[PDB]
C-alpha cells in the first residue's frame, strides 16, 4: 500500500515518454510501438490499483501521499484517489489509449507528437488524482502547451485561428483560478490550507465565499461551456485531428465538471447553495440553445461540436438540484458522453480525410461504398439521441428523476424546467437525422471505382466496436458506474441549514 | 416474498426480490481488461493508410496540399525565361 | 437429378467392398448396404423407397411427439407424464370412437396418395391462374406451394439431392429412436429423459447390465 | 404482350 | 399452471439469432449474406416456440386465474430504488397472441417476397430485432421499463421506414416517422415524471392505488393531475395515427409491403391503444380526458 | 489547378444530394431485383479472408491465439490477481518487441521522401534494413539533397 | 430538514440509521395512505434477504437504511392519526420494530455471515406480523 501507485501513475507517461527524444531509429515505426505499449502498461497498472486496492465503501481517501516541494507558500506533493476521481482517471486512461492508437498512421513529424501524447495523458492523470490545491492547478496549466501544438502542426484547414483563440481563452480563464487560489491559500495559512482534504471545515465570512465561488466558476464556465463562454469551442473542435479531438472533447471538457464538483460543491457549500438555481436555469436553457444553434451550422464537424455543448447541461443542471442521484447521474453522464462524444468526432474525422468535403450539402450517398462506416455512424447517433438501451439514456433519466426530488424547490421552477430540459427530446434528432440523411441516404454519382472510398479496415473497427460495447453494457445495467458512495458524505454537509 | 394485493377491480397479486452482483464489478472490469488484445488488431494490414493512393499523412495534407500551383507559377517563370 | 456411382463419390458403408451393382446410388441416403438384395428389380426398389420415405417421416414426428412433451414435463411449466401410459390417457371420447375417425380420414388421404403413386400427376392439387406454368411432380415430393411453400425442395436453399439425403438419414436415425424408446419402456418404467439423466450420473455402472 | 401470372409458391 | 417463473424468456426467445447475425453482417459481410436463405430458418423457428408458449400461457386465463408480475430491483444507490420486471394480465396475452402470430406469418411472407433483393439478412435482422422488442413492450410491470421499448420500437419503426435508405423518399420519410413519435415519447416521459412526482411511485399496483383515492386538495396539483395525464394520452395518440398526429402513417407506407403490414397491424395499433387500455384505470377520475379522447377519436 | 467555377446556388436543405426522384435511373434496378446466385461456399470463403492481413504470421500467432483461451478460463479455477496481470504484462511486451523488429516498408516514413524516382527501393529496401546506426544517408533536412546513387 | 410529530421510537440519545435527504411525496393524512405505504414498504425488507442475504451484503447496509426510512416516517405519521385506544399497543409495536432495525443495521455493518442471518430472522418474524396489524 505504502509502495506509491498514483506517484507512479502520474510519473510514468511523460518520463517513459521523454526516452522517444534522443533515439535514432527510424522515420515512424518503431515510436508507433514504444508507445502503445507504454499506454496499455499505464491502463494496466491502472485497472489493478482499482481491483485489488480500493473498497467503494468507505467515502474518505485512498492511497494518499505527500512530500515537502517547495515549503513557503505551503505546496506539496500531496495526491490521492477518491471515488469522484475513479471513474474520470478510468475513463481518461482508456480513451487516450484508444486515441493514441487512432493516431496510428502519422508520419508527419511522429516523434514530438507520441511525446506529446504522452505528456497530455500524464496532465489528465495528475489533474484527476490531484489532493493539494496548487498542485490542482499546475496540473490544469500543464497540459495548455501540448494541446496547442497539437492543434497548430497537425489539422484542420485554419489550424492557427482556431489553436490561438482557444489558447489565449483557456489561459485568460484560468487567471479567476488562480485568483481563487490566492484568495484561499492566504486565509490562515498556519492552517494547512493547500490541503484540499482539511478544507472541509473551514468557515469562511459572507462576501468573501462569493468572490472565492465565482472565481472559481468563471474558470470553471471557461473549461466546460457555459452558454455566454462557449464561443471558443466550435473553432477548436473543427480545425483539430480526430486523435487529438478524442481525448480534447472527451476528457479536457470533462475536468470543467470534476474541478466543479470537488472544489465548490465540497468546499464552498454557503456560496453554492445560494448559488444552485441560476446554475440549474443556464444548464435548461444550455440545452435548447446549444441545439438550436447546432441545427444552423453547416459543415458536421461544428454541428458534433454543438451536439457535445448541448449534453453539458445535463452536467449542469445536475451539479445544481442538489441530491444523491443528481451529483451522482452527472458523473455517469460525463461517462456516457466521453464515450460518445469522442467517438462520434472519431467517426466524422474517419469520414472526412476520405471524401475531402466539408459542407453537408455536397456529400451524396456514402452507404454504397462503405457500409461499416455508415453502421457504426448511426448506431451512434442513435446513441447520442438518448435512445434508450445505450448509455445515453439512463445518464438523462438520473439526471430528470435528481431534478424531480429536489429539496431546493418548491413545484413552480421544478415543472417549468423540466418541460424546457423535455424539449430536447424533440430538439436533437432534427438536427442529427437531418445530418445523416444529408449525408449518407440518396443515391449519388456511380461511385463504383474503388479508390479514396474504402471500408473500415481492421484497426478503425476495433476501436468502433471496443469504444461501443461498453455503452451498452452500461446502457443494460448501470451500476457499473454508480460505485459511488462519496455523495452519501458530499451532499452531507449542505443539507440542513437555511432557506 | 409472494403478497396478495387483492385490487378493486381486477385479480393481481405479486412477488419480488432484490439482486445485484456483489463485487463482480471488480471482475468484469478485469475481463475488459481484453484492450491489452488490441494490439493483434492493430498489426493487421492497414486498409488504404498504406495504399499507393495516398501520399501525405497529416489531418490537412493530402486535402490541403494544394499549393503546386505557386510552384506552377514558378514553372511558368522559369519558361518564359527558356 | 444427380447420379452418385462407384469411386470416391461412393462412402461405401462397408470399406474395401463392391456395392451391389443394382445400387447405383441414386436415391439420396444411399451407401450400397443390401445384402440380402431385396432392391433386386426395380419396381420393388421404388415401393421400398416410398415405404422408407413414409416410415421416416412419421418417425421423426413420433420422436418429436415423444420427446418434446417429456422433457417440457421434467423442466417446462406443463408436466406431460408418461408418453407410453398416454395411449390409455381418458379423454371426452372413447378410443374406439377416435379410431375411427382417425381411419377414415386418413384412409380418404392415403388413398388419394396411393392413387398418385399409381398414376402419377393424375391427383394433383396444385392450381393454374393463367399464363403461369405449374410444376411436375417426383412422387414423394409433391411440389407446388401446398407442401413447399419455402420454395426449399427446388434448387436454391440446397442441391436438391443433398437435402433429400438429409432427410433419409435423420429417417433412419429417428426410426432407431423410436424402436429404442418402446424397447426402453418394455424393460425400463420411465421416458427417454429419465433414463438419459440415470446413464449421465453413473455412465460405468447405470446401464442394461445394471442388473 | 405479357399477362400478369400469378407469384410466388411463398406468398 | 406455474409456468410463469420461465415465461420471461418470451421477449429474449429470438434474441439469441440477431446478435449471431449482426456480427456476422458486421465482421464477416461476405459469408453471413451467402447463408442467404438458411438464415430465415432459425428465426422463423424460434418465434414460433414463443406463440406456442403464448397460447398455453393464455388458455390459462381463459380457464380463470390470477395474474402474476416479477419485480427485480436493477438499481440500489442512495435514496431511491429501480425496478424491473413483467406481468401477465388478460391484455398482456391478447396483445401477446395478436403479436407473435403476425410476426410468424410476415417472416414467411417477407421470405417469398425479399428474395430477389439484396438486404435480405439484414431485413430478417430488422424484423426479429422489432418483434423481441414489441413483445417486451407488452410483457412490462412499471411505466418506466414500458417507457425503455417504447422508444426501442420506435427506433425499430424508423430503420425500418427508410429501409432501402437510397430512395430518395424513403429517405425523406423516415426522419418524420421518427419525429412524431418522438414529440410522442416527449410527451409519454413528461407525463411520467409528473405522476411520479404526485404520487411518489411508478408501478401499477402503486399508482392506480395511491392516484384514484389519496391526494391532497387543491393545492394546485389538480390542474397537474389534469395535465400530466393528458400527456400520456398524447403519447399514446403519437404513436398511433389520431387528428393531430397523423401525418407520419401514410408517407411512412413508403416502406416495404411486409413491414408496411407489420407497422399498421402489430406495432400501430398495439402501442397506441394498448397503453391507454392498460392506463385505463387512471383515467376513470378525470371526465374531462374521458370526454377528449372520444372527441379525439 | 484550373478548377471550373460554380452555379444556380443549390437549396440550402438539398432533401437528399441525389438525383432528384423523376430521373431515378431505375426504381427498384438499383437495391432489389437485382440478384442471382452464383458460387463460393462458406469455410474456403472464412479461411480466405482471415488472410487479408497476414495479421501475425508465426510465434506472434501462438502468443496472440492461445492468450484469450487463457485469460476467460482464469476467471475459474480461480488464480490470485497477480499472476493474472503479470501474465497480461509480458505479454504486451513479447508481442511489441516482435512487431518492432518487422520490416519496414515504403509508406512508413515522411511524404517528402514517399515520392522518389523509384530508386527509393535501393535507398530503403536492404540499404535500411541492413545496418543499425550509420546516418550516411541522413536527408532528413529536406531541400532535395537526396544524397543517394 | 425534517422534523417528527410522535417522539417516542428515538431511543436514549434520539436518532437510528435513518438516511435523511429522501423525497416522500405527499398522501394525506389518514389512516389508509400510512398504513398502505408501511405494508408496501415493510413486503421489500421481506425479499430483501432473498438474494442479497449473502454474497458480500455491502448493499444490504445501502437498501435497509434506504426502505426503513420510510417505514420510520410513515409510521409516525400514521401513529398521530389513530384514536387514543389503539395507540399505545401500535407504540409498542413500533418500539420493538425500530430497535430491530438498528440491531440488523450494527450485525451487518461487521460483514458477518451466520449473525446477519440470525438477526435478520427476528426482523422478519416482527415484519411479518407489520403486515397483519395494518
Ligand atoms: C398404431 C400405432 C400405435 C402405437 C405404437 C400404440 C401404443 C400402444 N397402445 Mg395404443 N397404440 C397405437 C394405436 C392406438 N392406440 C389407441 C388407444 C389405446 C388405449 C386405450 C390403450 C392403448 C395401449 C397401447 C399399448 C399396447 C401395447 C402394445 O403395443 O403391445 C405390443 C402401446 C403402448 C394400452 C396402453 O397403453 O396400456 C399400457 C391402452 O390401454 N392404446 C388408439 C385409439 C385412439 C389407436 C389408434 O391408432
Ligand atoms: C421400414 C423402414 C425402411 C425401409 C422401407 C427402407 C428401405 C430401403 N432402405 Mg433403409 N434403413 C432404415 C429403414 C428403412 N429402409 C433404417 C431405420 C436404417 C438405419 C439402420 C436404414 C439404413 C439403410 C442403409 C444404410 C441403406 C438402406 C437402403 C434401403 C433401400 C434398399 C430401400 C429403399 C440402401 C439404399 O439403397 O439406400 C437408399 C442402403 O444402402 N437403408
Ligand atoms: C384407413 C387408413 C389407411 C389406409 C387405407 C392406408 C393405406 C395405405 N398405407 Mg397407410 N397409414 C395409416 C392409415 C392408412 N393407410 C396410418 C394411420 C399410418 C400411421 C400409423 C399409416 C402409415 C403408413 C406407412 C408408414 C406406409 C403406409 C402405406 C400404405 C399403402 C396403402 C395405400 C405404405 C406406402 O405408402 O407404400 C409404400 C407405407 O410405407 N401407411
Ligand atoms: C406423432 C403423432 C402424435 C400422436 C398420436 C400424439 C398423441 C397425443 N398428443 Mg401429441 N404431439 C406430437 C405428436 C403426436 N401426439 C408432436 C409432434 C407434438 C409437438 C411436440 C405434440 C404435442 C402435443 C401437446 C402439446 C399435447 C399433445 C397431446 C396429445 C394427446 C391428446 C391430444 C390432444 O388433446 O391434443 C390436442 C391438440 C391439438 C393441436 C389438436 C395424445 C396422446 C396433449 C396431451 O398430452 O393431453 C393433454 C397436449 O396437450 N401433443
Ligand atoms: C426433414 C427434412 C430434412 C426434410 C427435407 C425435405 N422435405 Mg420433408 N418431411 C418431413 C421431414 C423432413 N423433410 C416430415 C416429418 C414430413 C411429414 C410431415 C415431411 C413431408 C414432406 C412433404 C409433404 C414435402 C417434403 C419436402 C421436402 C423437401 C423440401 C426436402 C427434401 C417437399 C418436396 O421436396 O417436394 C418438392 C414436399 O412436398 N417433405
Ligand atoms: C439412437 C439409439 C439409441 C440411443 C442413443 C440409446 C440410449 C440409451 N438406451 Mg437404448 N435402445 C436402442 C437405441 C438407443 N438407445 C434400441 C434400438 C433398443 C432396442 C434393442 C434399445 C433398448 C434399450 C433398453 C432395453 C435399455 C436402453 C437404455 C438406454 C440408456 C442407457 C444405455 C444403455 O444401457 O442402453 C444401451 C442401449 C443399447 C445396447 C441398444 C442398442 C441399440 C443402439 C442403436 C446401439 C447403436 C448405437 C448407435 C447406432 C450409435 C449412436 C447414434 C447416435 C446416438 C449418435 C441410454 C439413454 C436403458 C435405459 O432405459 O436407461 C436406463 C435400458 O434398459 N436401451
Ligand atoms: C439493448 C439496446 C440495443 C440497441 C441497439 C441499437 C442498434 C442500432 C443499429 C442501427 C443500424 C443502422 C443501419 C442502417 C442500414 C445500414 O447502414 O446498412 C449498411 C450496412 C451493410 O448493409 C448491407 O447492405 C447491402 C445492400 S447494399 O449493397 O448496401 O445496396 C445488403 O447486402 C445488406 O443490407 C447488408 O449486407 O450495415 C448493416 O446492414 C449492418 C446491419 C446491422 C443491423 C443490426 C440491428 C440490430
Ligand atoms: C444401428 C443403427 C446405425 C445407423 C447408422 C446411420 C444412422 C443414420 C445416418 O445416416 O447417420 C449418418 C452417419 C454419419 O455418416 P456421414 O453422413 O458422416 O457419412 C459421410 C461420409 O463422408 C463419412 O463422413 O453414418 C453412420 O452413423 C455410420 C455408422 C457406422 C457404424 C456404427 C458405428 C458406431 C461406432
Ligand atoms: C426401424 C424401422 C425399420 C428398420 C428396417 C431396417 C433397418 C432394415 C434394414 C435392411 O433392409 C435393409 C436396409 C437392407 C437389407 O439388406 C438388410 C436389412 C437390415 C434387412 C422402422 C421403424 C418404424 C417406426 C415407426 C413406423 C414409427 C411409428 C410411430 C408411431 C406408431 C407413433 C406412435 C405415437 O402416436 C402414438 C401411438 C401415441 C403417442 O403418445 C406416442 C407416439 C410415439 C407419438
Ligand atoms: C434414442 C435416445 C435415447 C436417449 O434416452 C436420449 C436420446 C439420445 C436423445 C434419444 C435419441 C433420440 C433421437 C436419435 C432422436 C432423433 C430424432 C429425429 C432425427 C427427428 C427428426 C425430426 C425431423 C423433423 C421434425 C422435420 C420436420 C420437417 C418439417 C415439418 C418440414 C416442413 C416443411 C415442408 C415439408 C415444406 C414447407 O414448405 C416448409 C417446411 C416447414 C420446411
Ligand atoms: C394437430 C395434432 C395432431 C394431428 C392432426 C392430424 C393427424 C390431422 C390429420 C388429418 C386430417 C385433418 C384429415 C382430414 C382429412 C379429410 C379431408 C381434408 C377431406 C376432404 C374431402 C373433400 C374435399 C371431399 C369433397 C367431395 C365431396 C364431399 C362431394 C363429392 C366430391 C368430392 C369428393 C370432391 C398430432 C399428430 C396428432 C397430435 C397433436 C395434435
Amino acid at each position: 500500500s505504502y509502495f506509491p501507485w498514483l506517484t507512479i501513475l502520474v510519473v510514468l507517461p511523460i518520463f517513459a515518454g521523454s526516452l522517444i527524444f534522443f533515439l535514432p531509429h527510424k522515420g515512424n515505426k518503431i515510436v508507433r510501438w514504444y508507445t502503445i505499449s507504454i499506454c496499455l502498461l499505464e491502463f494496466l497498472l491502472m485497472t489493478y490499483a482499482f481491483c485489488y486496492h480500493f473498497q467503494l465503501e468507505d467515502p474518505l481517501i485512498q492511497l494518499k501521499e505527500d512530500y515537502k516541494w517547495i515549503d513557503v507558500f505551503d505546496f506539496h506533493w500531496r495526491l490521492g484517489i477518491d471515488g469522484l476521481s475513479l471513474g474520470s482517471i478510468l475513463l481518461t486512461g482508456f480513451i487516450t489509449t484508444l486515441a493514441t492508437l487512432a493516431a496510428w498512421p502519422i508520419t508527419r513529424n511522429s516523434r514530438l507528437f507520441y511525446f506529446l501524447m504522452l505528456a497530455m495523458y500524464s496532465g489528465q492523470i495528475g489533474l484527476f488524482s490531484s489532493r493539494d490545491l496548487l498542485l490542482f492547478f499546475i496540473m490544469w496549466e500543464l497540459e495548455l502547451i501540448p494541446v496547442y501544438l497539437l492543434l497548430s502542426m497537425w489539422g484542420g484547414k485554419r489550424r492557427l485561428y482556431s489553436a490561438t483563440k482557444f489558447i489565449l481563452y483557456t489561459a485568460g480563464g484560468s487567471i479567476f483560478f488562480l485568483i481563487g487560489v490566492l484568495g484561499m491559500g492566504l486565509y490562515g495559512s498556519n492552517e494547512p490550507g493547500l490541503d484540499l482534504e482539511r478544507l472541509i471545515n473551514q468557515s469562511y465570512p459572507a462576501t468573501l465565499e462569493i468572490l472565492l465561488y465565482f472565481g472559481f466558476l468563471i474558470a470553471y464556465a471557461v473549461k466546460l461551456p457555459i452558454i455566454p463562454l462557449h464561443t471558443w469551442l466550435p473553432d477548436t473542435h473543427g480545425e483539430a485531428h480526430y486523435s487529438t479531438c478524442m481525448l480534447l472533447a472527451g476528457i479536457l471538457l470533462k475536468m470543467g465538471a470534476y474541478g466543479l464538483i470537488r472544489i465548490n460543491m465540497e468546499l464552498l457549500p454557503h456560496a453554492h447553495y445560494l448559488f444552485s438555481p441560476w446554475l440549474v436555469i443556464i444548464g435548461a436553457i444550455q440545452i435548447i440553445y446549444a441545439a438550436s444553434t447546432s441545427l444552423g451550422q453547416r459543415n458536421f464537424k461544428k454541428r458534433i461540436a454543438y451536439s457535445s455543448v448541448s449534453h453539458m447541461g445535463f452536467i449542469i443542471i445536475g451539479i445544481g438540484s442538489i441530491t444523491n442521484i443528481g451529483l451522482n447521474g452527472a458523473i455517469l453522464q460525463i461517462l456516457s458522453h466521453g464515450f460518445i462524444g469522442a467517438t462520434l468526432f472519431f467517426l466524422a474525422g474517419t469520414a472526412s480525410d476520405r471524401m475531402r468535403l466539408v459542407y453537408l450539402e455536397e456529400l451524396g450517398g456514402i452507404s454504397i461504398p462503405m457500409p461499416k462506416i455508415f453502421t457504426m455512424f448511426s448506431s451512434f447517433s442513435m446513441a447520442s439521441l438518448a435512445l434508450p438501451g445505450m448509455s445515453g439514456f439512463v445518464a438523462e433519466l438520473v439526471v430528470f428523476f435528481g431534478l424531480i426530488t429536489s429539496p431546493k424547490f418548491l413545484l413552480m421552477p421544478k415543472a417549468l424546467i423540466t418541460f424546457v430540459m423535455a424539449i430536447g427530446m424533440i430538439l436533437t434528432p432534427i438536427y442529427l437525422l437531418s445530418m445523416l440523411r444529408q449525408m449518407f441516404y440518396g443515391y449519388k454519382l456511380f461511385n463504383v471505382p474503388n479508390a479514396n472510398f474504402v471500408d473500415s479496415g481492421p484497426r478503425e473497427l476495433f476501436i468502433l466496436i471496443c469504444i461501443f460495447l461498453p455503452v451498452i453494457g452500461i446502457g443494460i445495467y448501470p451500476d457499473f458506474v454508480l460505485s459511488l458512495s462519496v455523495d452519501r458524505v458530499e451532499a452531507l454537509l449542505s443539507n440542513y441549514y437555511p432557506k | 416474498n409472494q403478497r396478495d394485493w387483492v385490487v378493486t377491480k381486477s385479480i393481481w397479486h405479486l412477488s419480488d426480490t432484490a439482486i445485484k452482483s456483489f463485487y463482480t464489478f471488480y471482475a468484469m472490469f478485469t475481463v475488459w481488461g481484453v484492450c491489452f488484445f488490441a494490439s493483434m488488431k492493430a498489426s493487421m494490414a492497414d486498409p488504404f493508410y498504406d495504399s499507393e493512393h495516398y501520399r501525405g499523412q497529416g489531418g490537412d495534407g493530402t486535402v490541403h496540399w494544394y499549393y503546386d500551383r505557386q510552384e506552377d507559377i514558378e514553372a511558368t517563370a522559369r519558361g518564359d525565361l527558356l | 437429378t444427380v447420379c452418385e456411382p462407384l469411386g470416391p463419390d461412393r462412402p461405401v458403408w462397408f470399406p474395401g467392398t463392391a456395392p451391389p451393382p443394382w445400387l447405383d446410388g441414386s436415391l439420396p441416403g444411399d451407401f450400397g448396404f443390401d445384402p440380402l438384395g431385396f432392391g433386386s428389380e426395380p419396381e420393388s426398389l421404388r415401393w421400398f423407397a416410398q415405404a422408407e420415405l413414409m416410415h421416416g417421416r412419421w418417425a421423426m414426428l413420433a420422436v418429436a411427439g415423444i420427446l418434446i412433451p417429456e422433457i417440457l414435463q421434467k423442466w417446462g411449466f406443463m408436466e406431460e407424464f408418461s408418453w407410453y401410459t398416454a395411449g390409455e390417457r381418458e379423454y371426452f371420447a372413447d378410443p374406439w370412437t377416435l379410431f375411427v375417425t382417425q381411419m377414415a380420414l386418413m384412409g380418404w388421404v392415403e388413398g388419394r396418395r396411393w392413387m398418385d403413386y399409381l398414376n402419377p400427376g393424375s391427383v394433383d392439387i396444385e392450381p393454374r391462374f393463367p399464363n403461369r406454368k405449374n410444376p411436375t411432380p417426383d412422387v414423394g415430393y409433391p411440389g407446388g406451394l401446398w407442401f413447399d411453400w419455402g420454395n426449399w425442395g427446388r434448387g436454391s436453399p440446397e442441391p436438391v439431392m443433398v437435402l433429400r439425403t438429409k432427410e433419409i438419414k435423420n429417417g433412419r436415425l429417428a426410426m432407431l429412436a423410436f424402436v429404442g424408446f418402446w424397447f426402453q419402456v418394455v424393460y425400463t418404467g420411465q421416458g427417454p429423459l429419465d433414463n438419459l439423466f440415470a446413464h449421465l450420473a453413473d455412465p460405468g455402472h447405470c446401464n442394461i447390465f445394471s442388473a | 404482350f405479357a399477362y400478369p401470372h400469378e407469384t410466388g409458391n411463398t406468398m | 399452471e406455474h409456468t410463469y417463473q420461465y415465461a420471461w424468456v418470451i421477449p429474449l426467445l429470438p434474441l439469441p439469432v440477431i446478435m449471431s447475425m449482426g456480427f456476422g453482417l458486421i465482421l464477416i459481410p461476405t459469408a453471413t449474406k451467402n447463408l442467404r436463405r438458411i438464415w430465415a430458418f432459425p428465426s422463423v423457428l424460434l418465434l414460433s416456440i414463443a406463440m406456442v408458449f403464448s397460447v398455453q400461457l393464455s388458455i390459462q386465463q381463459i380457464n380463470g386465474s390470477s395474474i402474476y408480475q416479477y419485480l427485480w430491483s436493477w438499481t440500489v444507490n442512495n435514496d431511491f430504488s429501480l425496478e424491473f420486471g413483467y406481468l401477465i394480465d388478460p391484455l398482456t396475452s391478447i396483445m401477446l397472441i395478436l403479436i407473435t402470430t403476425v410476426g410468424i406469418l410476415v417472416l414467411i411472407y417477407s421470405d417469398g417476397y425479399m428474395s430477389h433483393d439484396e438486404g435480405y439478412l439484414r431485413f430478417f435482422v430488422y424484423i426479429s430485432f422489432f418483434n423481441t422488442s414489441m413483445l417486451g413492450l407488452v410483457t412490462s410491470s412499471n411505466l418506466i421499463q414500458i417507457y425503455f421499448f417504447w422508444e426501442l420500437v420506435g427506433m425499430c419503426s424508423y430503420l425500418l421506414i427508410g429501409f432501402w435508405f437510397t430512395r430518395p423518399i424513403a429517405a425523406s420519410a423516415c426522419q418524420k416517422a421518427f419525429v412524431t413519435n418522438r414529440v410522442g415519447d416527449f410527451g409519454l416521459l413528461l407525463g411520467i415524471l409528473g405522476f411520479f412526482w404526485i404520487t411518489g411511485s411508478l408501478e401499477f399496483r402503486d399508482l392506480f392505488q395511491i392516484a384514484n383515492n389519496w391526494i391532497p386538495n387543491n393545492g394546485i396539483n389538480s390542474l397537474l393531475t389534469t395535465l400530466c395525464a393528458f400527456l400520456l394520452f398524447l403519447g399514446a395518440v403519437a404513436k398511433s395515427a389520431q387528428f393531430p398526429l397523423h401525418v407520419w402513417l401514410p408517407d411512412a407506407m413508403e416502406g416495404p409491403t411486409p413491414i408496411s403490414a407489420l407497422i399498421h397491424a402489430a406495432t400501430m395499433v398495439a402501442a397506441g391503444i394498448f397503453l391507454l387500455a392498460r392506463l385505463l384505470p387512471l383515467f376513470i377520475s378525470l371526465p374531462l380526458i374521458m370526454s377528449f379522447i372520444s372527441l379525439v377519436g | 489547378e484550373p478548377d471550373l467555377q460554380e452555379d444556380p446556388i443549390d437549396k440550402w436543405r438539398t432533401n437528399g444530394v441525389s438525383p432528384e426522384d423523376f430521373v431515378y435511373g431505375v426504381y427498384d434496378g438499383h437495391h432489389t431485383y437485382d440478384e442471382g446466385q452464383e458460387k463460393k461456399g462458406f469455410w474456403e470463403d472464412v479461411s480466405e479472408w482471415y488472410q487479408e492481413a497476414e495479421p501475425p504470421q508465426g510465434f506472434q500467432a501462438l502468443i496472440s491465439w492461445s492468450f484469450p483461451p487463457a485469460v476467460i478460463l482464469g476467471m475459474a479455477f480461480d488464480v490470485p490477481g497477480e499472476y493474472l496481470y503479470i501474465g497480461a504484462a509480458i505479454f504486451i511486451v513479447v508481442f511489441c518487441i516482435i512487431e518492432m523488429d518487422k520490416p519496414d516498408k515504403p509508406h512508413n516514413f515522411e511524404p517528402e521522401i514517399y515520392m522518389m524516382e523509384r530508386s527509393k527501393r535501393d535507398k530503403l529496401i536492404a540499404d535500411y534494413n541492413s545496418m543499425d546506426i550509420w546516418d550516411f544517408n541522413e536527408k532528413y533536412g529536406e531541400l532535395w539533397d537526396f544524397t543517394v546513387n | 430538514k425534517i422534523r417528527n410529530k410522535e417522539i417516542n421510537n428515538g431511543e436514549t440519545g434520539t436518532r437510528s440509521f435513518v438516511k435523511n435527504g429522501i423525497y416522500m411525496a405527499d398522501i394525506g393524512p389518514s389512516f389508509a395512505a400510512h398504513a398502505y405505504r408501511v405494508r408496501s414498504s415493510a413486503f421489500d425488507l421481506l425479499a430483501l434477504e432473498d438474494l442479497l442475504g449473502k454474497e458480500a451484503s455491502n448493499y444490504v447496509n445501502k437498501y435497509l437504511r434506504l426502505k426503513a426510512t420510510f417505514i420510520y416516517y410513515d409510521f409516525d405519521k400514521l401513529i398521530t392519526a389513530a384514536d387514543p385506544d389503539a395507540k399505545p399497543p401500535l407504540l409498542d409495536l413500533a418500539n420493538r420494530l425500530f430497535d430491530s432495525f438498528e440491531k440488523l443495521q450494527a450485525a451487518v455493518t461487521t460483514k458477518d455471515d451466520t449473525d446477519i442471518g440470525s438477526c435478520y430472522a427476528d426482523t422478519k418474524l416482527i415484519l411479518q406480523e407489520v403486515m397483519t396489524r395494518m
